[PDB]
């Protein structure tokens, strides 16, 4: 026995946390109130037939928190773990990092500290947020360094909604993205991808949902986190811990930004049309378009590859499929990283939702790597930042939060050094 | 939460605010008296932004009515939905500036500033959290511009952190309704470059031509202008008032539209706008709107953006469609309108969607954009001001209210610097 | 056995001394009259159950002295240690330095000399005053050089109320500040910060006191001096003397102006909301906004850092917290000063007042360093002096006290040389 803590900041973070808790509740049979020992990794035993999520819901705006506290799962969540803000940063990293974040970071730090107090087997921290959101950038970053300074070497996992190259809710998104990336770089143990446009494209072409909604995105995150945490929440042939995830993909602290991909995303009518075998599902998932990242991995080199099989998957078939994956030349690896393969097998089949896009299947695989194509996105973001900051636009907004342009500039050069480190 | 207080100046401003209020009563399911009858929880969940908690299951608009004469006062109160306003919000003068900025700002504004500040402070304190303000007035008129300037100055010195927008009505270049209206526009803009965070420029002749041609009406009236105004109204404020998959507010728009503090003038937009025998034959789809987003026909403030360059574009949508179509449409808009767009502001389209469509339309689209086209309007205003100030005509009315020469000189210098900066951006 | 002498000049100095003596009396249980051996560092044993403060209260105006001699602590203070003036300098350094100070410096010099006569273990001198006040500048400076010439190398500690960049009671404050700084620079062993605006901001945001009063400021000084003097007034694991304070932070006589900060400043209701652990309280105190100085220390380099823990604080936890403070890059130090850390541990918990803003706590830490950000304030003051003296304004006031403009100018260049010495 062991536990983990999930952190949700901003609208995207709150929605993601709610969806993930919906998964964890329906997978273990939790009714909306909390009733009917691996489920203790995310829920706490007190009283009689009771469980509550080990999470904190915080946002500078109370709209999403109000929406959460109006669902049928009010009884499921403790009221005190929901935090309501008053002044949304409005896509401003500095606003949510200094003006409102500094006076509300205390209660959250403080009581996630108790969440660790009753969880002596705290494996790590889960963070869900968005770069585009000013709250989800600033408050998330500051609480990230607060976690680092209050816990030391404790493992921490970040799930960030990176704005897409052509999808941006706010035009000031480069400022928030660069600022948060420079601020939390040294402490970000592992940060993933989310490309909204790639999610929409995959849903429209794979699930063939011409009119999807953010619920599809919500379980897109939900199924990813479920596949990641199945090892901790269910036994398997070779379970994988959170520590090994950062051990394999962080030989150097500078590069800790791996991309994620799921296989498969198939509707029930199309699930009738295809049953999964290891070779086909892996080679489909390794296909660049199947990746939920809008960056072709074949442009650069591959760091490492991690497989997360769940269900009735034969390890020998895994080895054979992975080998025949290796031999083909569409896949290339760095010279000094010949053997960077870790496989995690779990016996728990992926869980379905009623009325969901995904189809109920006994087996699945999670696609886990850090390709060099992320450098393309980083360079494009840096170029956009240079263009839109060259005339110094929207800077006065961050100035009114009380800093001058210097920190913007050296964050730009820090991220440039990160980009050229490849 | 995020309460917004409405202040209306001038006869046109009062009519516009009233028409807004009936439109909000439609959108939120409020009858002519104030009772709620909406069929969905979404209308009444965020009714507190524009209404207050009234006893007996009622709601009253968070409005402030200001004028220097009670003629339009009585017409508005005796008009439709006149009982939804408490008599206290109606405060009026008895002299009338007579389309003079100096009179309405100093002579008659001296005994109205106390009342307007008292009522706005009462509205601010009686609410939970005042997100911002919205003002309507006409720059062509003299009194309304003076009230606009005085109120923006008092708000800036009282609530410097609370942003707002001003929906001023710039006089039409083609018609000189008032001889001394260039002075009014001069002083109003000189105060707007200084006391207003962002401003939308609403020009008469453009909406007149839209009602004439796009709507195909042979008898355009002030009613249709107020209707389209109320559509702009709802289009901007629906993201805050109604739930959305991409929630937004006036603060988001202000952050996305203001690159420099003095560069804050934008030109609002609405679509689709089609008649009975075209709507049943037109395509009720996004492309029919994206061909309507960028056009000099359905165009709001009479200066063509094609001559200039767009600064950035904001697009709010209300209906039932997916989001990726909007993103690819915006990308195509860039691809084809690259020359008309600015090269050094990539992806300058601000994309947000409100889930709830307006009453009677399953889409409406509000085009919030900024272009250097207003440079032509400002330059023409400046040259007109120079033309009839070189002759020193009609200066006696202003100098009799405590005016001075070089004051107007730094006013015209401020517009000169503003137009020079806009040209430098171009 | 040993003693120390506290000097109070001006309204601010008199109020500060009164507050500090209130602390020393309530901490040791002194009733307002003086009754019920470490308390002998500030009080003298004569007769039966008697103690009196070892202090001199002097001001060019008798208003504050009259206020002191009307409180319930008239019996606590000897009458003869209160000195009443007749002509306040009125924010004029020259007035209080020449016109009135020169004829009343004699009795004070003279009888503080007896205060040293009966205190053979005189550790040092404590001086409390204000730069803005003409008395607190001129008289304080002149008595400072008189102390230096009548005692030689005796340690002397100065507590000055430096006017804030945007808070100034008098517009002629640059003249007094520059003049006193140039006059007492060579003899000022150690001078601290007081920023009134920073105090107000911290009280309004940390203590959440929307309507504070100068009593909060009075114990802001009182708690600072108590934390400083706890080593002399109470034993500990590693007590620190006054001499070591100037030994560590004055390798060069030019730079002897360290800033001070306390941790924490938390009300009783918020004290319920947070209990102190070493890592969190230190990292909060090192935060620039927690500093009671309106200068961001991250602008420049750090000279040295001194910790003054009081109460039940583990030295091993101290070392671990200080190390993890060192590793993080928000803290930087000069190349030639790698090891500038001194830690003073005391077993006496900080003392509370009834009805006070601070909450009664068993442990506290005092934040003690000399950052380079003080150069920013010095440069801004010099620039204001240049602006407001360029047209030679308010100079005639100092002329009527009988000097020409030259000394003003070379004081300006002396402080400029101090500024560029960084
Ligand atoms: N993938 C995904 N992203 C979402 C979802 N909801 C919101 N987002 C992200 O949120 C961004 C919009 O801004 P928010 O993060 O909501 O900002 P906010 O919550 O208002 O916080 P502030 O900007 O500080 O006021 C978009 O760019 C999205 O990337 C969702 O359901 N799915
Ligand atoms: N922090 C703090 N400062 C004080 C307090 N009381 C007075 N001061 C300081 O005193 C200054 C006002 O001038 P004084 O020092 O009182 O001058 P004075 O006592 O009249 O002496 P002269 O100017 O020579 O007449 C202010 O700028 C404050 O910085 C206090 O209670 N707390
Ligand atoms: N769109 C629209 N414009 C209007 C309306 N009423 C008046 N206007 C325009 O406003 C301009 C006059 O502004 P107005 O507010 O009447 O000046 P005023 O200073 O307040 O006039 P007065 O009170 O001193 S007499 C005219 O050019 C007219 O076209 C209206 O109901 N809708």
């Amino acid at each position: 026995m062991r536990e983990c803590i999930s952190i949700h900041v901003g609208q995207a973070g709150v929605q993601i946390g709610n969806a993930c808790w919906e998964l964890y509740c329906l997978e273990h049979g939790i009714q909306p109130d909390g009733q009917m020992d691996s489920f203790n990794t995310f829920f706490s035993e007190t009283g009689a037939g009771k469980h509550v999520p080990r999470a904190v819901f915080v946002d500078l705006e109370p709209t999403v928190v109000d929406e959460v506290r109006t669902g049928t799962y009010r009884q499921l969540f403790h009221p005190e773990q929901l935090i309501t803000g008053k002044e949304d940063a409005a896509n401003n990293y500095a606003r949510g990092h200094y003006t409102i974040g500094k006076e509300i970071v205390d209660l959250v730090l403080d009581r996630i500290r108790k969440l660790a107090d009753q969880c002596t087997g705290l494996q790590g921290f889960l963070i869900f947020h968005s770069f585009g959101g000013g709250t989800g950038s600033g408050f998330t970053s500051l609480l990230m360094e607060r976690l680092s300074v209050d816990y030391g070497k404790k493992s921490k996992l970040e799930f960030a909604i990176y704005p897409a190259p052509q999808v941006s809710t706010a035009v000031v998104e480069p400022y928030n993205s660069i600022l948060t990336t420079h601020t939390t770089l040294e402490h970000s143990d592992c940060a993933f991808m989310v490309d909204n446009e790639a999610i929409y494209d995959i849903c429209r072409r794979n699930l063939d949902i011409e009119r999807p909604t953010y619920t599809n995105l919500n379980r897109l995150i939900g199924q990813i986190v479920s596949s990641i945490t199945a090892s901790l929440r269910f036994d398997g042939a070779l379970n994988v811990d959170l520590t090994e995830f950062q051990t394999n993909l962080v030989p150097y602290p500078r590069i800790h930004f791996p991309l994620v991909t799921y296989a498969p995303v198939i509707s029930a009518e199309k699930a009738y049309h295809e049953q999964l075998s290891v070779a086909e599902i892996t080679n489909a998932c390794f296909e660049p378009a199947n990746q939920m990242v809008k960056c072709d991995p074949r442009h650069g080199k591959y760091m490492a590859c991690c497989m997360l099989y769940r269900g009735d998957v034969v390890p020998k078939d895994v080895n054979a499929a992975i080998a025949t994956i290796k031999t083909k030349r569409t896949i290339q690896f760095v010279d000094w990283c010949p053997t960077g393969f870790k496989v995690g097998i779990n016996y728990q089949p992926p869980t379905v939702v009623p009325g969901g896009d995904l189809a109920k299947v006994q087996r699945a695989v999670c696609m886990l790597s850090n390709t060099t194509a992320i450098a393309e996105a980083w360079a494009r973001l840096d170029h956009k930042f240079d263009l839109m900051y060259a005339k110094r636009a929207f800077v006065h907004w961050y100035v009114g939060e009380g800093m001058e342009e210097g920190e913007f500039s050296e964050a730009r050069e820090d991220l440039a050094a990160l980009e050229k480190d490849y | 939460m995020r309460e917004i207080v409405h202040i209306q100046a001038g006869q046109c401003g009062n009519q516009i605010g009233a028409k807004f209020w009936e439109i909000i009563s439609d959108e939120h399911g409020i009858d002519a008296t104030g009772a709620y009858h909406g069929d969905s929880d979404l209308q009444l969940e965020r009714i507190n932004v524009y209404y207050n908690e009234a006893s007996g299951g009622k709601y009253v608009p968070r409005a402030v009515l200001v004028d220097l004469e009670p003629g339009t006062m009585d017409s508005v109160r005796s008009g439709p939905f006149g009982q939804i306003f408490r008599p206290d919000n109606f405060v009026f003068g008895q002299s009338g500036a007579g389309n003079n900025w100096a009179k309405g700002h100093y002579t008659e504004g001296a005994e109205l500033v106390d009342s307007v500040l008292d009522v706005v402070r009462k509205e601010a304190e009686s609410c939970d959290c005042l997100q911002g303000f919205q003002l309507t007035h006409s720059l062509g008129g003299g009194t309304g511009s003076g009230m606009g300037t005085l109120l923006i100055s008092k708000i800036r010195e009282e609530y410097p952190d609370r942003i707002m927008n001003t929906y001023s009505v710039v006089p039409s270049p083609k018609v000189s309704d008032t001889v001394v209206e260039p002075y009014n526009a001069t002083l109003s803009v000189h105060q707007l470059v200084e006391n207003t965070d962002e401003t939308y420029c609403i020009d008469n002749e453009a909406l007149y031509d839209i009602c004439f041609r796009t709507l195909k009406l042979t008898t355009p009236t002030y009613g249709d202008l107020n209707h389209l105004v109320s559509l702009t109204m709802s289009g901007v404020t629906t993201c805050l008032r109604f739930p959305g998959q991409l929630n937004a507010d006036l603060r988001k728009l202000a952050v996305n539209m203001v690159p420099f503090p003095r560069l804050h003038f934008f030109m609002p937009g609405f679509a689709p706008l089609t008649s009975r025998g075209s709507q049943q034959y037109r395509a009720l789809t996004v492309p029919e709107l994206t061909q309507q987003m960028f056009d000099a026909k359905n165009m709001m403030a009479a200066c063509d953006p094609r001559h200039g360059r767009y600064l950035t574009v904001a697009a709010i949508f209300r209906g039932r469609m997916s989001m990726k179509e909007v993103d690819e449409q915006m990308l195509n808009i860039q691809n084809k309108n690259s020359s008309y767009f600015v090269e050094w502001i990539p992806n300058n389209v601000k994309t947000a969607v409100c889930d709830i469509p307006p009453r009677g339309l399953k889409m409406s689209a509000t085009f919030i954009g900024n272009s250097t086209a207003i440079q032509e309007l400002f330059k023409r205003i400046s040259e007109q001001f120079t033309a009839m100030f070189r002759r020193k005509a009609f200066l006696h009315w202003y100098t009799g209210e405590g005016m001075d020469e070089m004051e107007f000189t730094e006013a015209e210098s401020n517009m000169n610097d503003l137009v020079s900066e806009y040209q430098q951006y171009q």
